[PDB]
């Protein structure tokens, strides 16, 4: 049970209390991915068209 | 001093924020119109309370903060509520609609289309730091701009800001009070997608604030308010340390430093005490080995858990009020005895205590009651690996059927992308199951 | 309409539970996935806990306590004995016991062999008896760590009872198994009929290799032993005829030789880990029904053998404990629209 | 501002559209000359949802009146709101449709068909951000079944990510007008299959069965039925037009109520339904059985012979809202074999404190279940009786049809009732 570290200023303090001691993507990688996902929007987009225009 | 931009995605992280800054106005001496009269440097300053908030020239500190929805309702109430005068209307950006409740539509479909203007909005309020720490970002899991949007917006931060730390306060899905049944699907998306990204996120479950509003509040029904009044209690609570004077937590580096050994295992267990109604008679005030006990009661947990059935990581107390370090200790010892406090054999076995004078503040009319002191035990357990599981659980109901997958597939998302996110969940809770069983 | 569901096909005792929970009209069964229950008879291994009590209006309620393994675990056991101090090291209702890990995986290997030297040099009864959760009674060490090598678990080395209590005529060994049910209360409730596990063969002391006489088990003398079912139908005697045998033979009662230990064991054991594994302030409710085995020296000294977490029942009590199981541990919670069966020992919260 | 385009098209629809709008034009208390006289802000806070704003105050309904034949839409014109109207958006023929989908769909409805666009172009056009269509109409006519699904392919191809939900008023042999019906009823629900979000599937015979069997109407009429269609309508509607602590849209209803894009046919329900004991008060426990009670639903379907993939269910008036969780979670906890355990929470509640005119409270049921297909079974059943004979077919292949397309129609629905069937096992 000891304590460490104790740090005391006007607005209050802190300190350490020890019990027991133990024992990315890049930004054009980014923009693939979400002009990949509105590739595959207007590919579904013209497919239901082509089926309206049946 | 270093400053910390907030960032609020979607109506939960928008109304939330709204609770927020009403209470770090209340507790910083700052009125509706950004004035604050004990601020004795008009214009300017590096006092602590400058790292959420900057100055014009007239005197006003204004909060470091976007607010992004891409639906407007939600962000109206904010430029006409009582606080209009202390943002400017850059820093509220809405758009026309919304995601629907669709992971997919909110990160791809419509998020393409306006994360670069969040972006800009993002990089004014970075130019007017001279050491910007990182952001904290509020959203929901369950929604489709919270969960979708932030996810893109988590990625793009760490291209533009890569030596930022990021930390999460994140609302986790409770039937109780949502309409919406693929909030399993937006969560598990979202937090795939994040992981990486996110410093440090503390999981706020709706289920549990919702209880805490009936039981201790005596509240039959809470509403959003209810619920985010509170939220902005414990969240208070967590960012205290960087907006006074202190030496604990005193910049977002520490958070991590000092709560995630590990970095995929950083979502802290939230404890707040005590929660007393303020229609109440009159409370007996409890005392520090009193309120400190409570922080090992599952009822007033951030996130329902047994924490006596998984290991400690790392654990902190966040004291406000009438505390010395003396009564902290005293409880401690005589709480060691009592509970079942099982730390993992690579981590000290201990305690990091800070201690803030000022009780915590109560927003006029609200539901809280004013107490002399109040506490707040942030603490990595991996028994909050039991909502992974349960969220884990509701997701491989419905996508085992493929339900409502469509909605996703037909905004431009694979369905790989479902079984890549599930995957990396059942990694997180076997890295929590390694950590906490034998 | 309360509800609930079954996930453990395999138990006798809520089998009978369930059978009754339908025959009253007021309790309906649901698949053994669906969430929405009251009741769950759960699973032996890998229980979800963490799902439970997180449906919205349901009040949840299962037959198992989390964290209860701790004390019906062979080698958790001893080590819950030897580190708590509420039972302490110098516990004198539980024999000398010891962990040990086999040599291909702490570990008490040293700790064992030093007692074990110091009986023997000390002309003292130095017979051990190697079981696990398969079991080998001798004499020498060496014969009890080589018998754990060859195995892969753990295992536990505690001492035999070489002076058990024999009844007569038979001269023959036995064991009591206890039922005990806890409430989401945490009451300690103790069936008030126990049984007799008794060996059908005459206790030999100079053979530990023929363990028909040394191993009480109802399903050991029902394969193995040549005299099952001759003094007692199906080598069980119950509380009444054993009772009677105390006062004709050793002029006491089982309530004054041996009932008061054991109600004094389960409530040490049960008391010990109500903090780990209490439900008070828990977003469900557990409650359990385990299965105490005692041991009964010569001096009429109770032992505690094990603890079993899934116990089943004699074939002539289960009416009597299901019913009782469905009065004090689901009614309680789930009420319908005596003079107990139990016996229920107070203690300090 | 999240507007919808209303369209009602035939008879059927422009009747039931006109009751509608006279329903919901009371509650936003705007009187037949679109002129506001309410007494709560609340009625005019979604009001842009359904109205435009004209000048002078004047709140104009945005709905497109369709028929090929003049005489419904003179009704409505001279009906209790007509003069509430656009005129503009009146859009007629004077053919009329013969109650055949083909003059509906093929040769009289397309030479009308471009021209109604242009006015939904109009109305879209001059909203902030359109949320989405709704569509008022019968299956078992001509204008409103075979006009009004070319209308809605005409209108997905032009709005493609538009919302588009329809009331459809489904045919039944007890309450028919002529013998064709399955076979207009049969080629619409195939394009509904196709084309639309959300559609609220109404049976003539459970509107009927109600108004006799509950109502204690001795001989209803065509206007009782459509009574209930509009206290249906307007309960449904209630999200959308009232301000609550839930968000719906168009897009968020349908996302959290079509878990498979073909299966969007919907059980709609209400409660009360007193006959005339008119005035006694009606608890929540009372609303919460009888919106559940099959005889409460107007689709003819048991829902006990299925399994509800989703349900929603509105509430309105002041009352407990506690009292409304207690009693939902204990109709759901006392008969969870009839919801799918694969969709966790698939029960949703929303209340709204303005009740409807003339009651204290009530509740709108809106179930997404699998027995629906024992509505289009009838239908199928009917549809085959009829086409193994070839009986009736010369009124179609007359207007250019050929067999060929009736087969594909059968089997269009045949695979709709099997889709139902495989996930209510
Ligand atoms: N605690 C709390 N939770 C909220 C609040 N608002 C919404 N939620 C929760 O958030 C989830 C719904 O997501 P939202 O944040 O409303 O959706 P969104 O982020 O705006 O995304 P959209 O789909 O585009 O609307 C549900 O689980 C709600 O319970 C709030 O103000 N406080
Ligand atoms: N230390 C000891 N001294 C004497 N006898 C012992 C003993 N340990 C075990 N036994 C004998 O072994 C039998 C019980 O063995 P144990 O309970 O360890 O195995 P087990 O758990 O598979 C049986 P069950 O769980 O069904 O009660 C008893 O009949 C007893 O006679
Ligand atoms: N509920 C209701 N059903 C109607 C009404 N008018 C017609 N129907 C039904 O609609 C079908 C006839 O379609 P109708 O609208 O008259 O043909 P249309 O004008 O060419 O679209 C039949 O099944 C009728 O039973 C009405 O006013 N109310
Ligand atoms: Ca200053
Ligand atoms: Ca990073
Ligand atoms: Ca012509
Ligand atoms: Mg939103
Ligand atoms: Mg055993
Ligand atoms: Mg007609």
């Amino acid at each position: 049970m000891e304590v460490i570290e104790l740090n005391k200023c006007t607005s209050g303090q802190s300190f350490e209390v020890i019990l027991k001691p133990p024992s990315d993507p890049s930004l054009e990688e980014i923009q693939k991915k979400l002009e990949a996902a509105e590739e595959r929007r207007k590919y579904q987009e013209a497919e239901l068209l082509k089926h309206l225009a049946e | 001093m270093r400053e910390c931009i907030s960032i609020h995605v979607g109506q939960a992280g928008v109304q939330i924020g709204n609770a927020c800054w009403e209470l770090y106005c209340l507790e910083h001496g700052i009125q509706p119109d950004g004035q604050m009269p004990s601020d004795k440097t008009i214009g300017g300053g590096d006092d602590s309370f400058n790292t959420f908030f900057s100055e014009t020239g007239a005197g006003k500190h204004v909060p470091r903060a976007v607010f992004v929805d891409l639906e407007p309702t939600v962000i109206d109430e904010v430029r006409t509520g009582t606080y209009r005068q202390l943002f400017h209307p850059e820093q509220l950006i809405t758009g026309k609609e919304d995601a629907a409740n669709n992971y997919a539509r909110g990160h791809y479909t419509i998020g393409k289309e306006i994360i670069d203007l969040v972006l800009d909005r993002i990089r004014k309020l970075a130019d007017q730091c001279t050491g910007l720490q990182g952001f904290l970002v509020f959203h929901s899991f369950g929604g489709g701009t919270g969960s979708g949007f932030t996810s893109l917006l988590m990625e793009r931060l760490s291209v533009d800001y890569g030596k930022k730390s990021k930390l999460e306060f994140s609302i986790y899905p409770a039937p109780q009070v949502s309409t919406a049944v693929v909030e399993p699907y937006n969560s598990i998306l979202t937090t795939h997608t994040t992981l990486e990204h996110s410093d440090c996120a503390f999981m706020v479950d709706n289920e549990a604030i919702y209880d805490i509003c009936r039981r201790n509040l005596d509240i039959e029904r809470p509403t959003y308010t209810n619920l985010n009044r509170l939220i902005s209690q414990i969240v208070s609570s967590i960012t205290a340390s960087l907006r006074f004077d202190g030496a604990l937590n005193v910049d977002l580096t520490e958070f991590q430093t000092n709560l995630v050994p590990y970095p995929r295992i950083h979502f802290p267990l939230a404890t707040y005490a005590p929660v007393i109604s303020a229609e109440k008679a009159y409370h007996e005030q409890l005392s520090v080995a009193e309120i400190t006990n409570a922080c090992f009661e599952p009822a007033n947990q951030m996130v329902k858990c047994d924490p006596r059935h998984g290991k400690y990581m790392a654990c902190c107390l966040l004291y406000r009020g009438d505390v010395v370090p003396k009564d902290v200790n005293a409880a401690i010892a005589t709480i060691k005895t009592k509970r079942s406090i099982q730390f993992v054999d690579w981590c000290p076995t201990g305690f990091k205590v800070g201690i803030n004078y000022q009780p915590p503040t109560v927003v006029p009319g609200g539901d809280l009651a004013k107490v002399q002191r109040a506490v707040c035990m942030l603490s990595n357990t991996t028994a909050i690996a039991e909502a992974w599981a349960r969220l884990d659980h509701k997701f491989d109901l419905m996508y085992a059927k493929r339900a409502f997958v469509h909605w996703y597939v037909g905004e431009g998302m694979e369905e790989g992308e479902f079984s890549e996110a599930r995957e990396d969940m059942a990694a997180l809770e076997k890295d929590y199951e390694e950590v906490g069983v034998d | 309409m309360y509800t609930f569901v079954v996930r453990d096909e395999n138990s006798s005792v809520y089998a009978e539970v369930s059978r009754l929970l339908l025959a009253t009209g007021q309790w309906k069964r649901l698949r053994k996935d669906n969430p929405r229950f009251n009741l769950m008879l759960g699973e032996r291994n890998r229980l979800p806990f963490g799902r439970l009590g997180h449906e919205p209006g349901l009040v949840q309620l299962v037959n198992y306590y989390r964290g209860a393994d701790k004390l019906c675990r062979k080698a958790s056991l001893v080590k819950l004995i030897k580190t708590s101090p509420e039972l302490s090291e110098s516990c004198t209702w539980f024999p000398e016991s010891y962990v040990i890990y086999p040599t291909n995986l702490t570990d008490e290997r040293e700790v064992f062999l030093a007692a074990y030297n110091r009986r023997r040099e000390g002309r003292e009864g130095n017979v051990w008896i190697a079981k696990s959760s398969g079991i080998l009674i001798s004499s020498e060490a060496s014969e009890l760590l080589d018998f754990i090598d060859e195995q892969g678990q753990v295992h536990v080395i505690q001492k035999y009872l070489e002076k058990p209590l024999l009844l007569e005529p038979g001269h023959r060994k036995f064991d009591i198994r206890s039922w005990v049910l806890v409430d989401h209360l945490y009451n300690i409730y103790l069936y008030r009929e126990g049984v007799l596990r008794t060996s059908s063969e005459p206790y030999n002391s100079a053979n530990f290799q023929d363990k028909t006489c040394h191993l009480t088990n109802h399903c050991i003398q029902k394969e193995y032993s040549k005299n099952y079912g001759r003094y007692e139908e199906g080598n069980e005697m119950f509380f009444e005829e054993f009772n009677q045998y105390l006062m004709d033979a050793l002029n006491t009662t089982l309530e004054n030789s041996i009932l008061l230990q054991i109600k004094h064991i389960i409530r040490s054991c049960l008391m010990c880990i109500e903090p780990a594994i209490s439900t008070k302030h828990l977003h469900y409710q557990s409650f359990q029904l385990f299965g105490f085995d005692f041991m009964v020296d010569e001096e009429l000294k109770v032992w505690l053998i094990e603890v079993n977490g899934a116990p089943a029942c004699a074939q002539k009590l289960y009416a009597e404990l299901c019913q009782g199981i469905v009065d004090v541990a689901i009614s309680s919670v789930f009420p319908l629209a005596p003079t107990s069966i139990f016996i229920k020992l107070h203690h300090h919260h | 501002m999240r507007e919808i385009v209303h369209i009602q098209a035939g008879q059927c629809g422009n009747q039931i559209g006109a009751k509608f709008w006279e329903v919901i034009s009371d509650e936003h208390g705007i009187d037949p000359t679109g002129s506001y006289h309410g007494d709560s802000d609340l009625q005019l806070e979604r009001i842009n949802v359904y109205y435009n704003e004209a000048t002078g105050n004047k709140y104009v309904p945005r709905a497109i009146l369709v028929d090929l034949e003049p005489g419904t839409m003179d009704s409505v014109r001279s009906g209790p709101f007509g003069q509430i109207f656009r005129p503009d958006n009146f859009v007629f023929g004077q053919s009329g449709a013969g109650n055949n989908w083909a003059k509906g769909h093929y040769t009289e409805g397309a030479e009308l068909v471009d021209s109604v666009l242009d006015v939904v172009r109009k109305e879209s056009e001059s909203c902030d951000c359109l949320q989405g269509f709704q569509l008022t109409h019968s299956l078992g006519g001509g204008t409103g079944s075979g006009m009004g699904t070319l209308l809605i392919s005409k209108i997905r191809e032009e709005y493609p990510d538009r919302i588009m939900n329809t009331f459809s008023v489904m045919p039944s042999p007890k309450v028919s007008d002529t013998v064709v019906e399955p076979y207009n009823a049969t080629l619409s629900v195939h394009q509904l299959v196709e084309n639309t979000d959300e559609t609220y599937c109404i049976d003539n015979e459970a509107l009927y069965d109600i108004c006799f069997r509950t109502l204690k109407l001795t001989t209803p009429t065509y206007g009782d039925l459509n009574h209930l269609v509009s206290a249906t309508m307007s309960g449904v509607t209630t999200c959308l037009r009232f301000p609550g602590q839930l968000n719906a849209d168009l897009r968020k209803l349908a996302v959290n109520m079509v878990p498979f894009p073909r299966l969007h046919f919907f059980m709609p329900g209400f409660a009360p339904l007193t006959s005339r004991q008119q005035y006694r008060a009606l608890t929540v426990p009372e609303l919460t059985q009888q919106m559940f009670d099959s005889k409460n639903m107007m689709a003819a379907c048991d829902p006990r012979h299925g399994r509800y993939l989703t349900v929603a269910a509105i509430f309105r008036g002041r009352m407990s809202m506690k009292e409304v969780d207690e009693q939902m979670l204990n109709v759901q906890n006392k008969n969870s074999s009839y919801f799918v355990e694969w969709i966790p929470n698939n029960v949703k509640t929303a209340v709204c404190d303005i009740p409807p005119r003339g009651l204290k409270m009530s509740a709108t049921f809106i179930g997404n279940s699998t027995a629906i297909q024992e509505l289009f079974k009838r239908i199928s059943e009917q549809f085959t009786a009829m086409f193994r004979r070839k009986a009736f077919l010369h009124w179609y292949t007359g207007e250019g049809m050929d067999e060929m397309e009736f087969t594909e129609a059968e089997s269009n629905m045949n695979d709709l009732v099997s889709e139902y069937q495989q996930y209510q096992d």
